[PDB]
């Protein structure tokens, strides 16, 4: 009944939330308690293990706030299909692969995605990727795949790349696949998802009452007349919503894809899928940006501050 | 048992293991060592998987070359120096004759299709998908 | 060898160089397989292929000056190392002597580059640092006339590699002649590990 | 913040029962409360998968999508310590079910309630008169596909056993059943003889289907003539000039059912509680997820 | 009748150091402990070759200089231990029972 | 390539002579970055 | 000097063994089988080694930049993970067979 | 246009304040290069 004084005494305190501020030139130990958040890194020596409390169980605790460490999704990749140029944050798109025992993945980001698509952006694209058919045997008969209007229930999303060790031959890289994306390096600096301009469209952009606390990007594959494209949404609305409103959205191009061409068949009848990749806030992201290759350059958009978190494939009509 | 009007040549590669020396002159690079880091990357509920991290920075002092390599003794040849032509039904999968009668007459009076479980390296395959040592290919 | 490089490289001496690529392929490949053909001048047979080797090197480090590992039983400086693998190591112990020494001066511990108030001004505003700072500041600022000798920049090349404290490390220690190479094995180190050396 | 479940029984257990749990010691389960002691009788749908009752499969998707899941951890010999899954963290499970369909990493995992047999996913306990049922964990492709084949398979034996003139029971055979996904080339265990008047799994949810599909072409007819030509284009006119008179009562009746039939087909062919995965090492047979 | 036990026993790890070891005669290092911010190295040789006068009408070669600069290249080691939870929950506990 | 930095440096005198085989490698390329400077380009240049 | 070819059906631009050796390997080739003529017979290949010979010197040390073969397996396939495999090819060095 | 290098530097405090139509001014372009931070980029970025 007192060594439950002594137990319960270690496990009740929550994070003192608000606190009663005085003066702020004062910086008095409350608030830097208040402000401190201890890190997922150290030195591996006892006093800074012992004191960043690295072996504290569930969460880091020097001796449950709204925080949760992520988890990481690392796919080993022929390292001729992922040009190691690229930067952190961007969305990777692993293809479920048809061997049944490969250890080997085969990741593509959308701009190795178009080279695909296709067989500035395209510039960018053969500049990244001088050899359109060391991916177009990655997936093994794309145009079948295609043209049975399946390949969207085959392409996992993994969210965007935090760290890339280029090694010569087989390439390890370590991505997030949920939660919050941010980097694992010595000095820990901020990670920010970058999409091609050309490829990402807005969405309360195009359509020009209340604020909400985040929004979501959208990843879009789209069955065309000439090839599929990968657009990518960014919307601060519901999913139901964005269902009804790509719909809206795709309007024209369905009439147009009934119009060129006559589906006789009955696996041609569906008009892409999207895919929710996660949160990000709804306030200040997607600064734009240009990222700068050795000799050209492509516009970007630099969502900073994600919460990755991929939800499944849902078709459009 | 007749000659045909041509006469190949065979081209193989035969592996021989050494037990090779290194030799590299006194301070022929000037590293740094980083301070060792750990750093956690998952934390489910059982187990925490922790991961360390070192990184350390390689630069010459000399301009020329200052470490060397030879092989010493052979250990074994780790290959039979022997006759394996190498399938070129399965290099080049989708050739095909005329008919499929006779294509598959070819295919039966020759060794058409003999090993089709493994078509790549098996070190990228996992951990659980003719009894001797390793053929050498053979190729003409 | 410079008795083929000094005319310059055309068409003629890099042929000539791919015939003695491929002369010293067919006849000197292996030097421990067609060592155990002979017996006689045997030993000096491993003997001159290592001081072909430790010829065929070039020793010229900018490092070479400062004194990091000599011998211990004489000062002698150790220049170059030998890594084999086991039996290769038992062999060439048999071949050229049990004559080895055992130890080797060597630096205790490594030494330090820590970014001093300066070169962490020049971090901070271009991020661009100097080593040594205090040598810069010593040649361009204070007396520019002063000609550079090897004798006055022996402490600027040395750093921090001279002011440690000699302990001796364990290394078999054989002599082609003049140098004092050290043999050594890490197949120990890769064996317990259950890793290809 | 602790998560450890431990349901205790009544009469401690032999040794060949802990035989079949330490076999099923990675798997998940439902309970039925979040408390930190139970008993047993909470457990993984014995109450609405038992043996004495006709099952369906919506009941049972509708319980295990309501209460909490948990893997399970620690068979002693009187004491089962499990874990509950709450969405803040992510957790280790195995793929230790009897039709083992291998998973991958980086998959989704749809939890299904059990179609194939109760025997193969069933740690029949004697000591305590408990049957621990423990749901279907398997990837979400072979999900859609196996519920495809099951519900085609459904719907043809039902009609071969209405007239044999229909169709040939080697047909149905030598299509549904297998599954085929990235190579893995399995085979289903049919129940060729589901018996008639129902009374078998798979009758309730293959009558919703056939009964929505039965009332959907006056739906769509309904709903045109209710708001246009690019609608009028796609389907044949036979089902759209078709009848344009019948009795506004029987009408809703038949929309409403339809209505209701369609959101709950619709609400199940999601697969509910759904989970998703980082790095499954099939060396160790462990994917680590996540509740999605 | 009894089974008996006569012996549990358990290897001791040998620990190597660089300093140890006799590679490290082949290269020299100094603890640099801030290397990760550290974006790339050079080093810069200043390298004057002197020339020989000739007898003869030749083209000559005047006071060269050669400047080659070299850049260093990072490595970057990493593995996985792990820890199971139980042991960590013991470890930051305090026990009082033996 | 020649993307040296080539500024006055207060350059450090070392004692081992690196001019063996030096044209000879700098003529077939042993380095990516190194500069030539022939007679008039052998001068310190300006800031 | 007295002939040009030893044979006029494999040294030939369009001849038979550039025409079923000359196809270069991708490192994704679902047949994936090691070859032993692609390193004497690969265009690309056979002018890589024309970028100076201190730079293809560098080339046989730095990387494994031939044809390499891989090893312990029934069939030799073309390497591809080479995580831990150590081999020095001096046939993608010269060109020329024993 | 992000032509600052955004670097800490020892920062000088001046009398005289500089705030008057600034966000105005950095809306239409005043300045030729400048950088905006606002909140969490507001930090000074590492070495």
């Amino acid at each position: 009944r007192r060594r439950l004084q002594r137990r319960i005494a270690g496990l009740l305190p929550p994070p003192a939330r608000r606190l009663n501020i005085s003066r702020g030139s004062e910086f008095t130990r409350d608030v830097r308690g208040l402000v401190e958040e201890h890190a997922q890194a150290s030195s591996l020596s006892a006093a800074a293990v012992w004191r960043a409390g690295l072996l504290a169980p569930g969460e880091v605790a020097v001796a449950w706030s709204g925080w949760r460490p992520p988890v990481f999704g690392d796919f080993l990749i022929h390292a001729s299909s992922f040009n190691n140029a690229e930067a952190t944050g961007t969305p990777l798109f692993q293809f479920k692969q048809s061997d049944p025992f490969s250890g080997v993945d085969a990741v593509f980001t959308p701009l190795s995605l178009f080279i695909l698509m296709n067989h500035g952006l395209t510039r960018m694209a053969n500049l990244l990727y001088d050899s359109p058919a060391t991916l177009a045997d990655l997936v093994p008969d794309f145009g079948r795949l295609v043209a049975d209007r399946r390949f969207h229930n085959f392409i996992t999303p993994v969210g965007p790349l935090v760290e890339n060790i280029k090694s010569t031959y087989l390439n390890k890289i370590t991505t997030v696949v949920h939660g919050p994306v941010v980097s694992k390096a010595i000095p820990r600096s901020t990670v920010k998802v970058t999409v091609p301009q050309e490829a990402f469209v807005d969405l309360d952009a195009w359509l020009s009452q209340p604020c909400p606390a985040d929004a979501r990007l959208y990843v879009a594959l789209t069955y065309e007349e000439a090839g599929p494209r990968f657009t990518f949404f960014q919307s601060s609305r519901g999913h139901c919503q964005i269902m009804n409103i790509l719909r809206i959205y795709y309007s024209p191009s369905i009439m147009h894809r009934y119009a060129v061409v006559q589906p006789l068949h009955i696996e041609e009848l569906t008009f892409g899928a999207v895919a929710c990749l996660g949160t990000f806030s709804a306030t200040d992201g997607w600064r734009r940006s240009a990222f700068n290759y050795r000799g050209s350059s492509l516009p970007v958009v630099e969502i900073d501050s994600f919460y990755s978190n991929v939800s499944d494939w849902e078709v459009i009509l | 048992k007749i000659h045909p009007g041509v006469a190949m040549t065979v081209v193989r590669t035969d592996e021989i293991l050494s037990e090779n020396i290194l030799f590299s002159s006194r301070a022929s690079t000037s590293m740094f060592i980083g301070t060792p880091n750990v750093s956690r990357r998952e934390a489910r509920v059982d187990a925490v998987t922790f991961e360390v991290h070192h990184e350390m920075a390689s630069i010459d002092t000399g301009l020329s070359y200052s470490s060397t390599m030879t092989p010493a003794r052979v250990a074994a040849i780790t290959t039979d120096m022997g006759i394996h032509t190498q399938d070129f039904f399965s290099v080049f999968p989708a050739e095909a004759f005329g008919n499929q009668q006779v294509n598959d007459y070819i295919k039966a009076k020759v060794g058409a299709q003999r090993n089709g479980t493994l078509l790549r390296d098996p070190r990228t395959y996992l951990a659980g998908m003719l009894c001797h040592g390793q053929q050498a290919t053979c190729e003409i | 060898d410079p008795t083929f490089t000094e005319r310059g490289f055309s068409k003629t001496v890099k042929s000539d160089l791919i015939a003695m690529f491929k002369r010293h392929l067919l006849e000197h490949s292996f030097f421990l397989d067609r060592a155990e053909n002979m017996g006689s001048g045997f030993s000096q047979y491993v003997r001159s292929r290592l001081s072909e080797m430790v010829a065929a090197v070039s020793g010229e480090s900018v490092l070479k000056g400062v004194s990091t590992y000599t011998t211990a039983k004489g000062g002698e400086p150790v220049g170059g190392v030998f890594i084999v693998t086991d039996n290769v190591l038992r062999q060439l112990l048999t071949f050229l002597g049990e004559e080895a020494d055992n130890q080797i001066m060597g630096p205790s511990s490594y030494a330090s580059f820590v970014v001093r108030g300066e070169n962490l001004v020049t971090a901070v505003s271009y991020g661009r640092v100097m080593r040594t700072f205090e040598h810069f500041m010593a040649r361009i600022v204070d007396s520019p006339e002063k000609a550079g000798s090897t004798k006055s920049d022996l402490p600027a090349v040395a750093a921090g590699v001279e002011d440690q404290p000699r302990v001796p490390i364990s290394a078999a220690v054989i002599k082609l002649g003049n140098h004092a190479v050290a043999v050594e094995s890490l197949q120990k180190m890769y064996n317990d590990t259950q890793s290809p050396y | 913040m602790d998560l450890k479940v431990v349901v205790s029984l009544s009469s401690r257990l032999y040794t060949d029962e802990i035989a079949k749990m330490q076999q099923r010691i990675g798997c998940i389960l439902p309970l039925a409360s979040t408390h930190g002691t139970q008993n047993v009788q909470g457990l993984g749908l014995g109450q609405v998968y038992s043996l004495e009752t006709v099952p369906d499969y919506v009941s049972m998707y509708n319980y295990l999508s309501d209460c909490t899941l948990a893997v399970l951890d620690e068979v002693s010999v009187d004491s089962l310590i499990l874990t509950k899954i709450v969405p803040g963290q992510t957790y280790a499970i195995k793929n230790k079910y009897q039709p083992f369909f291998q998973w991958h990493g980086t998959g989704s995992l749809s939890v299904m309630p059990p179609v194939f047999g109760r025997e193969h996913a069933t740690v029949k306990l004697e000591s305590n008169d408990v049957d621990i049922v423990f749901p279907m964990v398997l990837p979400t492709p072979i999900a859609e596909e196996v519920l495809q084949k099951i519900l085609l398979f459904n719907v043809y034996s039902r009609v071969v056993m209405q007239a044999p003139g229909n169709a040939d029971m080697l047909d149905v055979h030598m299509h549904l059943g297998s599954v085929s996904y990235l190579g893995h080339h399995y085979e289903l265990a049919l129940p060729e003889v589901p018996g008639p008047l129902g009374l078998a799994l798979l009758d309730n949810l293959s009558l919703y289907f056939c009964i929505m599909v039965t009332l959907l072409p006056r739906a769509s007819m309904r709903l045109v003539r209710g708001l246009n030509l690019f609608q009028e284009m796609v389907p044949d006119e036979i089902a759209r000039i078709d009848l344009d008179d019948l009795s506004v009562a029987d009408d809703l009746s038949r929309m409403r059912v339809m209505m209701t039939y369609l959101q709950s087909l619709a609400s199940l062919f999601n697969l509910g509680p759904r989970l998703a995965t980082a790095a499954y090492s099939q060396e160790t047979l462990t994917a680590t997820c996540w509740l999605r | 009748k009894f089974e008996v036990l006569l012996g549990v026993y358990t290897n001791a790890i040998q620990y190597v150091r660089f300093l140890e070891t006799a590679l490290a005669v082949s290269c020299v290092n100094t603890e640099f402990k801030d290397l990760s911010r550290m974006t790339d190295g050079k080093i810069q040789f200043r390298i004057s070759v002197p020339t020989i006068a000739h007898g003869d009408g030749r083209r000559p070669s005047k006071q060269r200089t050669f400047i080659v600069v070299k850049n260093c290249h990072k490595h970057h080691i990493s593995t996985e231990m792990e820890l199971s939870m139980l042991d960590l929950e013991i470890l930051h506990s305090i026990p009082e029972t033996p | 390539n020649e993307g040296v930095e080539n500024r006055p440096f207060p350059y450090l005198t070392v004692d081992a002579d690196l001019l063996s085989n030096l044209r000879q490698s700098a003529a077939e390329g042993l380095f990516h970055s190194f500069d030539l400077l022939v007679g008039k380009d052998a001068r310190e240049a300006g800031i | 000097e007295y002939r040009s070819t030893v044979n006029p059906w494999a040294s030939q631009l369009g001849s038979l063994g550039d025409i079923m050796y000359n196809s270069s390997y991708r490192q994704t080739a679902v047949p994936g089988l090691y070859s032993p003529c692609r390193a004497f017979f690969n265009k690309e290949e056979l002018l890589r080694n024309n970028r100076g010979l201190y730079n293809m010197v560098n080339e046989y040390s730095q990387r494994l930049g031939g044809h390499p073969a891989t090893s312990n397996t029934e069939v030799q396939f073309v390497v591809i993970a080479g995580t831990d495999v150590f081999l020095e090819q001096p046939c993608s060095f010269l060109q020329e067979a024993f």
